[PDB]
């Protein structure tokens, strides 16, 4: 019974507090999940870690810094 | 002949203050992404309209 397999990238997300439903919204239609939500201590922004497929993750970028105003970054 | 000028800093924190309305309250480049210049040289040369963009 062969089957597939894809790669899964990890994805670290550096945002304000108020963009995070917006990154919620954008990563739901990309087939991923978030695994990780955690404020920064002595900071106010927050990571968002999760895991992505690799197929999906094309303008993924461009997404949450077109989405949230510029305000998000990922690798 | 009125050509150059330097102030002291509570007199620029004053004009900073009553100026409020004709400034914006940006801090840092993240914002005009896709939306600077270079970005649209690029999207002239590419013939393409960036949503919000020109034409």
């Amino acid at each position: 019974t062969p089957r597939l397999m894809e790669p899964y990238y990890f994805v670290e997300v550096q945002a304000p507090a108020d963009c995070v439903s917006a990154v919620y919204t954008v990563l739901a239609r990309r087939r991923g999940h978030v695994t990780q939500d955690a404020p920064i201590p002595g900071s106010p922004l927050y990571t968002i870690k999760a895991f992505i497929p690799a197929i999906d993750s094309f303008g993924f970028e461009t997404d949450l810094r077109t989405h949230t105003q510029g305000q998000a970054f990922s690798l | 002949t009125y050509q150059r000028w330097q102030f002291t800093l509570p007199m620029m924190s004053t004009l900073y203050r009553l100026a409020n309305q004709l400034l914006t309250d940006l801090v840092d480049d993240n914002y005009f992404y896709l939306f600077d210049l270079k970005a649209f040289f690029t999207s002239k040369a590419l013939n393409m309209a960036i949503p919000g963009g020109p034409k």
